């Protein structure tokens, strides 16, 4: 209905679109710890044991 | 004639352990360092 500008509302899509990819870049450093096994195959032994 | 001590051998089954060298690691190390600076 016209209400606000058009260009204000660009200027809330793109803060709200900055704002989703600082939390894709947040929630990629939340998924490398709980490190992920890259590849499917045959693992070994654990030369760092936990608490290290 | 002589008279020696002879053996009756027959057949059995056994388990064939073998031997193989190694050191002890423990189990859940942790070296404690710092992660924060500081004296």
């Amino acid at each position: 209905d016209q209400a606000v500008s058009k260009q204000q509302y660009a200027d809330a899509n793109a803060a709200y679109l900055q704002s989703k990819a600082a939390v894709e870049q947040a929630r990629i450093n939340l998924r490398y710890t709980k490190v992920l096994s890259p590849i499917s195959g045959r693992i070994g032994r654990s030369a760092v044991t936990e608490g290290a | 004639t002589p008279e020696v001590g002879i053996v009756t051998l027959e057949a059995q089954t056994v388990t064939l352990n073998t031997e193989l060298p190694g050191r002890t690691n423990a189990f859940r190390i942790a070296e404690v360092r710092p992660q924060v600076n500081g004296i």
